[PDB]
RNA sequence: CCCCC
DNA sequence: CATCCGTAGGGCGAG
DNA sequence: TATAATGGGAGCTGCTACGGATG
């Protein structure tokens, strides 16, 4: 068991996914731009339409992996539960997704970029604001976790 | 894990009075130097010496093995204390 | 050997000076250099100008003056002093009345001066002022959070520079104003403005609905006068308003420059906000015997039209870098020098009052006390000076570059939430995105990026290129966040053919927002991709391979690298690890042209196109804050030609000019037997053998022998009941001789200190009595090694009573300083890193005959469990990996940038550039293909990493080309039954090393009150047991080892007494007591009036004290 | 003098005086040490004469605490002050005597 | 609640 | 006897002073040449106890075949050291004053 | 009021506001005898019981008292008793304790569930009193005291010693813990196999219940000193003997990662 | 009725586990104007007197359990016996 | 933890609040620990 | 405080 | 509805 | 020990929240 770079596989339906997307987005701007919907409602279409193509580029990678390389480094590891988990080989092997801005409001880009081809500088800055939100809620949330164990050790330690 | 753990659970309604069990007979062979002992010469927990074997100086592992044994009794109000204390310095003096 | 660089992206400028945040800030501030006439009002020279003249006789400041400073930095470090200046300030003293003029130069203390790296010597001690961010002052408007369709208005001046204020409409329709936390209606402030109703009606009166909000009759009837004396009781009732103590107080509130101070920052970003121009810095201004406003009308007109909905007017986001600024070094001690020198200015005015009024000279009035209190508090005990982190040269680089939005006028950590942390879309080319604390400090501190500079004014400002039609310029701007928010900047990997924009869409911002554009919409373009990160974020390869959380790791861990005696430079470099180690001024360079004179371990003597000699002397084993050796090693040699700028001598970590923060080994990325279990790592006997990771390390030891009511402390050799073995080494003084080792136990310097009076116990006189030996006057009081500490005394410092050019604290007769240094080499527990955020503890050492091998004998050093990559998402060192093989097997190394470095197919090329190497030099030496590496081959075919039918020597290239080589056992002789990733990559040691952090402690020291041990293993303290541990012990049911704890181990006197002596005489130990700490409790409960009772079951009193207590 | 509450660190978490050892109460080594002197002390009198060893605790306090002068020690035993000076020098000799024999008290010299 | 300016009312009054 | 149970109380100015061993009538703490405590001070040892085991301050007795003795020269009473962890001392206020936590 | 290692010398604030509150209540006591008038009486009668409430609980009422030149608050009895530094919860609810350790902890894959490799100087340290009984039952030294000088220098330490300590700790066992101890089974019972080396050793399969790793993580070491501890310890606290979780009734020592991987 | 874990906490009867707990001047100043008596039920008061606690090889259940070996089990008994 | 009736003595209140304390540093379109602490 | 888990 | 007080994870090494 | 002198002086804790009592 070893990891080369090779051993994250882009599939081939990844292209095949994000041109269905484009497509689809075009048809969307085309749909706004006419005053058919909302920005609302384009904003929420497009954030719906990357997220089923997320699940579809996961979905992809993990059926070449089972067909074509089931004894694939990262596809033992997932499958073994030894490590990793279906979304960090998602972010490995298909696209990184959606991230969202300091607001929590998403931005209508994803990062179609994944680990292995590398981020551009702009993806890698727009994924920061999420890194940091995380870091501070996990920071922040410990804090409120150990005093909830210290009341209910008081209340029920007799 | 220690030898026969789940037998000396079965023996017992509570593990620590299992607990309790084998602290006060290891106090009681510490107190009368193991010569109190329910042990039989093959019986008796060896340690491997540069020299060789010898008497196993832990008492808690002599316990356990007794209690394992059978030949102790333990419960509640079974003798007062200053009696029993009394014969067992007169069966095994200090 | 040959480096190969990679990328296509051309840089038009390099990068700033990477210290000049801090270089620039302090000659700003300080302005020595500038003649006294031709300075500019900032700095000190703002704060004596702003102090001055001092009006009640009137003394006045004419100039100010910056002597040399007494002693050297090297001298400073020794003998603990502050590098510093002589202050000067010529004061004339005028009397209004007289005309009479004295004036004098008067002497004001020292100054610390920033050394030439930007760090100062504070007591002996390297420091760093680490700059602020916080919000910058001006004019903002927020929305109301209870009241959706309302605003509140805002006037934020400098810190401690006066009150923020707070213009808001409540819902009754009155404006009001909220200052030092009083609200009052604003139309009352206005009046004392001098306004009238014609004016506020005519002025605002285009907002319909809140000009008769802003209407009140009662106010608009009394002139300013009475309006004046009526606010000022509102803002201070109780107090008798004279109509001389409200214009003061008002002044002082709102128009004092003194009191008052809105930044020059604040000033341009009031101009800017509102559409105005300020006169000054207040709010107001007394003029002609009255009070005439600046701020608050203008204020108040926005806050009308934004309510209104009137075009042009925003809210503003005080998160964005256009409203945040940064306070560095200059700006924060020039506040503390504006504090000291208020004080002094209010002690000069107490004494023209007392004396004689009279014979007064500027020297009389003048104590300068409080300015040397100040400077020298902001400088040792503020929380933005911090211990310089020297550990290796990038660590105090970056130290230098840190932002901090915590210390004096700042944040809290519970005032700080979500958004203050968050890394906002402003960050771009100014803060880096990655290089923050891991923890509680998130998003508080952060680094600055590569390319930034701070301006004047305290904003942080990222160059971009300009771009004509679809040409890019080569000229360059650096622009504010609120500046760049204007234009449409593209990215800096967009495709060119010569200076023209080859692509027929480009990626691009808009205020943040990526937007695809056309190259006629291209106002301006990127530098480069180092300009959006950190240096240390600069220095990891293949960076956009890593996930962010550990790249975050490796930056941060790059600062926590050892330098090693053998370090050297990765094989993959980024193309910053020379300029690092140029700005961070540990390595040594040739001012000019010239030849080399003299080569030495100590000095180098160049001789220049000039003809002058100069000599530059080397730092030799010298020890910096962390104990990491700091040493210089000359890097040329006798007669010698060399250029300006070209190397002289290399600093410590570095390795011919280039960063070297650890050393290049053979990994091999495979689980081994559980030894690399959960991110451990397994390590080769070789790596110790070849000194790979060996580390220099010096601790400083130190005694003082002092004056006591008892007698004199003495240094001494002859120290009372001590066998020749133990004072071996010590020479005729007591001191532990110059290369001697010593162990745990051993005497570093003798010391004897007289007997406290006391009894002698019967059993003693006894004792002495058989014996026949009296009892010495004095008792062995003599430094040793701590356990597990010990090394080669390479120094000695002695400083005695009555020599020449020392003197001491007082009582204190001489002090002596031992240096110990050691060699440490890599062993189980040290800890270990790369880059890319991979780190773990070394587990296993094993021997070079178990290590698993190439074919050709070659053995692998390090081995990595590949169970660390996949759930972190970090690919950058798989990439490293593969080309360092490729390095390896061509012997040489690369520049791969980061965003724009090599791709995937390169690599391929040299790999299989490589695998020619590595094969045909076996084909030609007349061996064919191994038997295992059939097999091998087999299995990888299984595996559909090979075209099966090929030959073998194809399908191994074939693996080469995806980094992997078959891999033997050395176990068992057989391969591993798949073929294995395999090559060079970059590790460093970390500061952390399991010889510093072991410790065990069965009885010590306790604390004095509390009777609990001590803490910390310098003190030889316990392990806290809080109270999880005790929930654990509860949890278990673990009542008697919970009591020990609780009492024997802790605490209890009379039971832990009793439980050492019964282990040490073989017996159980006995029944636990009273915790002291409870009888504290106790006690200090009493002292609170409260009586707490032990009871037993009768109800009867129990005394826990023994009778003690109790008359 | 200057407060043990000072600060040590910007954190709240710790105090001076918390770094600094309490010496006056003995530590369990010194306690320990003490009660063994005592104990080898007592140990190397029972091999004297109860009487030869009584004139010593006598004489040096380590009964009633109190160093009893010669004429006293003579007294109490009702012998003369050169007969009592006499027995105590003889006491000593064989204290030296089996103190060079086992070597038992010479590690309590510190 | 300030002891000062309460001493300073109590002096004024005399 | 064992520890059952343990009651807490508000305790009388009675109670206050039959815990004291004397009252400090002094804002003194030790002395500024001897560094020996003051006399009448917040560590006096005429209130709180000795300084060393056994041993009165001025030194005429000095071992424990005096024990609950109180030295007539010196005032302080020959026992444990330990006792200075212990003996609580106090105040006489002119005026009474109220304890502010149960005011506030 | 204790003389610190230089002779300086170190007081509590009690002293302090005790100086405070004797100083105003002797100075009310002579303006009362030198019949002052009743506004002085009124401002003296005030600043006692500010003073009192500053010895009681400074800060409670008004500014608090602060030292000159220090904005820094006096601790009064109040703030010692309550707060995450008061006497409650710092020396109460819990402890600094002796016989114990810290270290770097590294991955035993060859352990023994109820294993653990423990250092030998720390076992020298941890163990010591046993270890001086040892040295006095074997000839190793004279007497307890001999053997303690004996073990202070690190050179006078001879081989024989460490056969005694490895002749002490048999059948012992000893308390690792690693923080956040976050359920019962952040502390649990190892027999200790004596190592060469600074790093303690861990099972990996017990990793999962410490939530430790091995980027760095220390643990501390305890020694149960009686025969009731040490059945306590080794009964309920071992290792071997607390398999599954508390809290779901779950197996929580189990394979994982590596073990997973290659079976 | 219904109170969370924080108010029951500070509600019980137990002014040692109370005050040790949070709003130690409030807890304390209650329990000494009632003048109440902790009868040392629960873990956290025996912890802070340094007992043993009522839990595990302490709880009374347990607590007085003898062990006996049959030689001195027996000898006893014949000494009981001829009394 | 022993797959059988809990024995007498075990103090249970304490194992409650550790049980639910442990995972929640773990709780994160879900309410999570703030839900937690609210109920 | 800064760092580590 | 306001206002005051009160909590707000643990252990750890240096300086 | 005698000229006359007659109401302080900082300028925050400054970017949190949430709830249990008392007004
Ligand atoms: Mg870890
Ligand atoms: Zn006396």
């Amino acid at each position: 068991i070893t990891i080369g770079i090779d051993d994250a596989v882009i599939p081939e339906e990844k292209k095949q996914y994000l041109e269905e997307a484009d497509r689809k987005l075009l048809q969307i701007e085309q749909a706004y731009e006419m005053g058919f919907l909302t920005d609302r409602e384009r904003y929420d279409q497009i954030l719906q339409l990357w997220t089923e193509t997320t699940e579809k580029v996961t979905q992809a990678v993990f059926k070449n992996f089972e067909e074509n390389y089931p004894f694939n480094p990262l596809y033992v590891m997932a499958q073994s539960g030894a490590r990793g988990n279906p979304q960090q080989i998602r972010q490995l092997c298909g696209l990184r997704g959606l991230m969202q801005k300091p607001s929590g409001e998403t931005f209508e880009v994803p990062v179609r970029s994944s680990f292995r081809e590398g981020l551009t500088v702009l993806e890698y800055f727009i994924s920061s604001h999420g890194a940091r939100k995380g870091g501070a809620d996990t920071a922040l949330r410990t804090a409120d976790s150990g005093y909830l164990t210290r009341k209910l050790v008081d209340v029920t330690h007799e | 894990a220690e030898p026969g753990i789940d037998k000396l659970f079965g023996m017992v309604d509570s593990k620590y009075r299992l607990t309790v069990v084998v602290a006060k007979r290891a106090q009681q062979l510490l107190r009368h130097g193991f010569k109190n002992t329910v042990l039989e010469p093959e019986e008796r927990p060896k340690m491997q010496t540069l020299e060789g074997l010898f008497d196993d100086p832990n008492a808690v592992t002599w316990a356990m093995k007794e209690l394992l044994t059978g030949r102790l009794v333990f419960g509640e109000n079974l003798v007062p204390e200053d009696r029993l204390q009394k014969e067992m310095e007169r069966l095994y003096p200090v | 050997m040959e480096i190969k660089r990679f990328g296509r992206i051309r840089e038009v400028i390099p990068l700033p000076p990477l210290t000049e945040i801090q270089v620039e800030s302090y000659r700003r501030a300080l302005q020595a250099d500038v003649p006294p006439e031709k300075r500019e009002n900032v700095g000190i020279q703002a704060a004596f100008r702003e102090t001055f003249p001092i009006e009640e006789l009137v003394l006045d400041f004419l100039e100010y003056r910056l002597g040399e400073p007494p002693f050297p930095q090297d001298e400073c470090r020794e003998k603990d002093l502050t590098y510093q200046a002589p202050l000067y300030a010529r004061l004339q003293l005028i009397h209004k009345d007289t005309g009479l003029i004295k004036e004098d130069e008067v002497f004001l203390g020292h100054i610390p001066l920033m050394t030439e790296d930007g760090s100062f010597i504070i007591n002996g001690a390297d420091r760093v002022i680490v700059s602020q961010i916080h919000r910058s002052p001006g004019v903002y408007f927020t929305p109301d959070p209870a009241r959706p369709g309302r605003y509140i208005a805002s006037i934020i001046p400098l810190p401690k520079r006066g009150p923020w204020i707070d213009l808001e409409v409540e819902p009754n329709g009155v404006v009001s104003m909220k200052v030092n936390k009083r609200k009052f209606p604003l139309v009352l402030l206005l009046r004392v403005l001098g306004y009238d109703q014609e004016t506020l009606a005519r002025e605002l009166g285009a907002y319909g609905e809140l000009v008769q909000g802003l209407m009140d009759e009662s106010v608009f009837a009394m002139r300013p006068e009475e309006a004046l004396i009526r606010l000022f009781t509102l803002l201070r009732p109780g107090d008798p308003p004279k109509r001389d103590k409200a214009v003061a107080y008002v002044y002082g509130l709102i128009a004092d420059p003194r009191r008052y101070d809105l930044g020059e920052a604040g000033r341009y970003k009031a101009e800017e906000k509102l559409g105005i121009r300020l006169s000054g810095r207040t709010l107001a201004r007394f003029e002609d015997g009255e009070f005439k406003d600046e701020v608050f009308l203008p204020t108040l007109r926005y806050l009308f039209a934004l309510t209104a909905g009137v075009p042009g007017h925003e809210v503003d986001d005080i998160d964005h870098l256009g409203n945040r600024r940064i306070r560095t070094v200059g700006e924060l001690m020039t506040d503390q020098f504006r504090v000291g020198l208020a004080r002094l200015a209010r002690g000069v005015r107490e004494r023209m009052l007392m004396g004689s009024e009279d014979s007064l000279t500027p020297a009389k009035l003048v104590n300068s006390r409080p300015l040397e209190a100040a400077i020298r508090e902001f400088f040792s005990r503020s929380q933005l000076s911090q211990f310089k982190d020297e550990t290796n040269p990038l660590s105090s680089l970056r130290h230098k570059r840190r932002i901090s939005a915590l210390g004096p006028g700042g944040l809290t950590r519970e005032r700080a939430g979500f958004d203050v942390r968050d890394v906002h879309r402003t960050h771009y080319g100014r803060i880096c995105p990655v290089e923050t604390p891991e923890g509680a400090n998130i998003g508080l501190i952060t680094s600055l990026a590569a390319y930034a500079r701070v301006d004047e004014l305290g904003f942080i400002r990222t160059p971009y290129r300009r771009v004509v039609g679809g040409v890019v310029t080569d000229e360059v701007v650096y622009m504010t966040a609120t500046e760049e928010d204007r234009y449409t900047i593209a990215q800096a990997n967009t495709p060119l053919e010569g200076n023209r924009i080859a692509a027929e869409r480009v990626v691009a911002r808009r205020k943040g927002e990526p937007v695809i554009v056309s190259p006629e919409e291209v106002e301006f373009m990127d530098v480069s991709p180092k300009q959006v990160f950190s240096v240390n974020t600069n220095l990891i390869p293949f960076l956009e391979h890593d996930d962010a959380n550990r790249a975050l790791m490796g930056s941060n861990m790059q600062t926590q690298a050892v330098p090693l005696i053998r370090a050297q430079a990765p094989v993959v470099m980024t193309g910053l690890e020379e300029r690092v180690v140029r700005d961070s001024l540990a390595a040594l360079y040739a001012e000019e042209d010239g030849e080399v004179a003299k080569v030495d371990g100590n000095r180098i003597v160049v001789r220049y196109e000039d003809g002058r000699l100069v000599e530059y002397p080397l730092r030799r084993f010298y020890r910096s804050n962390q104990g990491t050796a700091l040493d210089q090693r000359p890097r040329v040699v006798v007669g010698q030609r060399v250029r300006k700028g070209d190397l002289l001598a290399d600093g410590p970590a570095s390795e011919n000019g280039f960063l070297a923060l650890g050393q290049n080994v053979l990994v091999a990325i495979m689980p081994f037997d559980g030894y690399n279990f959960e991110d451990a790592i397994v390590i080769s006997e070789e790596l110790l053998k070849r000194d790979f990771y060996t580390s220099i390390h010096i601790e400083r030891y130190e005694i003082e022998a002092r004056d006591t009511k008892l007698g004199p402390e003495r240094i001494t050799r002859d120290i009372p009941h001590l066998s020749e073995a133990a004072l071996r080494d010590l020479d005729e003084e007591g001191v532990v001789r110059i290369g001697a080792e010593v162990k745990p136990g051993d005497i570093l310097v003798g010391r004897t200190s007289f007997k406290g009076e006391s009894e002698p116990t019967p059993e003693e006189r006894l004792l002495r009595s058989i014996f026949g030996e009296k009892a010495r006057d004095v008792k062995d009081t003599s430094l040793r090694v701590p356990p597990g500490e010990g090394g080669i005394v390479v120094r000695t410092v002695r400083l005695r009573r009555g020599d020449p050019g020392v003197e001491l604290k007082p009582g204190v007769r001489e002090v002596v300083r031992v240096y110990v240094a050691q060699k440490r080499k890599l062993q189980v527990g040290d800890k270990l890193a790369n880059r890319h955020g991979n780190k773990g503890v070394v587990a296993k050492i094993l021997p070079v005959e178990d290590m698993p091998h190439l074919p050709d004998g070659t053995p692998v050093d390090v081995i990595l469990n590949p169970l660390g990559v996949p759930s972190r998402m970090n690919l950058g060192q798989i990439l490293e990996t593969h080309l360092g093989l490729a390095g390896y097997f061509l012997g040489q190394r690369y520049i791969s940038p980061i965003f724009d470095g090599a791709k995937e197919p390169e690599i391929k090329e040299l790999l299989a550039q490589a695998f020619e190497v590595y094969f045909g030099k076996r084909k030609g030496e007349g061996f064919g293909v191994d038997k295992r590496e059939v097999e091998v081959l087999r299995r990888a075919e299984k595996l559909g990493l090979v075209t099966p039918g090929k030959t073998p020597e194809e399908q191994l290239k074939e693996l080469f080309l995806q980094g992997k080589v078959v891999l033997y056992d050395g176990r068992t002789g057989e391969p591993i039954e798949g073929p294995i990733v395999v090559g060079q990559m970059f590790i460093m040691k970390l500061y952390h090393m399991v010889e510093d952090k072991m410790h065990a402690r069965s009885t010590g020291p306790y604390s004095l009150i509390t009777q609990q041990p001590l803490g910390g293993k310098a003190q030889f303290g316990g392990q806290r047991f809080g109270e999880m541990e005790v929930w654990a012990l509860e949890a278990y049911g673990a009542a008697h080892t919970l009591q020990e704890m609780l009492t024997l181990k802790s605490d209890d006197i009379e039971g832990r007494n009793a439980a050492y002596e019964a282990i040490i005489k073989g017996e159980d130990v006995p029944e636990p007591s009273v915790p002291e700490s409870f009888r504290v409790l106790v006690k200090e409960l009493q002292a609170l009036a409260l009586d707490v009772q032990t009871l037993d079951e009768k109800d009867n009193p129990v005394d826990i004290f023994e009778g003690l207590a109790s008359k | 003098p200057v407060s043990l509450e000072t600060p040590i660190g910007d954190e709240k978490d710790s105090f001076y005086g918390d770094f600094i050892p309490d010496e006056h109460l003995p530590s369990p080594v010194d306690a320990a040490t003490q009660s063994l002197l005592s104990e080898e002390l007592e140990k190397a009198l029972s091999k004297l004469s109860e009487r030869e060893a009584m004139v010593l605790k006598l004489r040096k306090g380590l009964i009633d605490g109190r160093e009893h002068t010669l004429e006293e020690v003579g007294a109490f035993f009702g012998v003369t002050r050169e007969r009592i000076r006499q027995i105590e020098n003889k006491a000593l000799r064989k204290l030296k005597y089996h103190e060079s024999r086992t070597r038992k008290l010479r590690d309590f010299l510190d | 609640s300030d002891p000062v300016r309460q001493y300073l009312h109590e002096i004024g009054q005399v | 006897k064992e520890v059952r149970k343990v009651r807490i109380a508000l305790a009388s100015p009675e109670k206050i002073r039959s815990w004291s061993y004397g009252e400090v009538e002094k804002p003194e703490t030790i002395n500024y040449r001897t560094l020996k405590p003051e006399r009448d001070g917040l560590f006096d040892e005429r209130i709180f106890g000795p300084i060393k085991d056994y041993e009165c301050a001025c030194g005429k007795y000095k071992r424990q075949r005096f024990e609950g003795k109180v030295c007539e020269r010196c005032g302080v009473e020959v026992t444990k050291s330990i006792v200075r962890r212990y003996r609580m001392g106090h105040i006489e206020l002119a005026t009474p004053a109220a304890h502010i936590w149960f005011v506030k | 009021m204790v003389q610190v290692d230089g002779g300086r010398f170190a007081t509590s604030d009690l002293n302090d506001l005790y100086r405070r509150l004797i100083n105003r209540n002797n100075r009310l006591k002579k303006l009362l005898a030198q019949g002052a008038p009743e506004i002085i009486i009124r401002n003296e009668k005030r600043m006692l019981q500010e003073a009192v409430d500053a010895l009681l609980d400074n800060g409670r009422r008004g500014a608090p008292v602060t030292n000159p030149g220090s904005d820094r608050p006096l601790r009064s009895l109040t703030d010692i008793l309550s707060g995450k530094q008061g006497r409650f919860r710092q020396n109460l609810l819990g402890k600094r304790v002796d016989y114990s350790g810290r270290s770097v902890i590294v991955v035993g894959p060859q352990l023994k569930l109820h294993q653990c490799g423990l250092p030998k100087r720390m076992a020298l340290e941890l163990f010591k009193p046993f270890l001086l009984k040892k040295m006095e039952e074997k000839g190793i030294a004279p007497n307890v005291k001999a053997a303690r000088r004996m073990l202070e220098r690190q050179r006078d330490i001879k081989d024989e010693v460490w056969d005694a300590l490895e002749e002490v700790i048999h059948g012992k066992v000893v308390l690792l813990n690693r923080a956040p101890t976050l359920h019962r089974l952040g502390i649990q019972a190892f027999q200790p196999v004596l190592v060469e080396g600074q790093s303690i050793q861990l099972h990996p399969l017990v990793c999962e219940a410490f939530n430790a790793d091995f980027d760095g993580d220390q643990m501390a070491v305890h020694v149960p000193l009686s025969s009731f501890a040490q059945a306590e310890a080794r009964i309920q606290m071992l290792s071997a003997h607390n398999l599954l979780s508390p809290a779901s009734g779950e197996p929580l020592a189990k394979p994982s990662r590596d073990i997973i991987l290659g079976l | 009725l219904l109170m969370g874990v924080t108010k029951s906490a500070l509600s019980t009867k137990s002014w040692l586990s109370a005050a040790s707990f949070q709003n130690t001047t409030h807890v304390l100043t209650e329990a000494a104007i009632a003048g109440k008596k902790d009868e040392l039920i629960g873990l956290k008061e025996n912890v802070i007197l340094g007992r043993l606690i009522p839990a595990g090889t302490g709880s009374d259940f347990v607590r007085f359990t003898q062990v006996v070996d049959q030689k001195t089990l027996k000898a006893i008994e014949e000494a009981r016996k001829e009394a | 933890s022993m797959a059988r009736p809990v024995s007498i003595g075990e103090a249970v209140g304490i194992v409650a609040a550790q049980s639910i304390g442990e995972p929640g540093t773990q709780l994160t379109i879900t309410q999570g620990l703030p839900r937690v602490i609210e109920l």
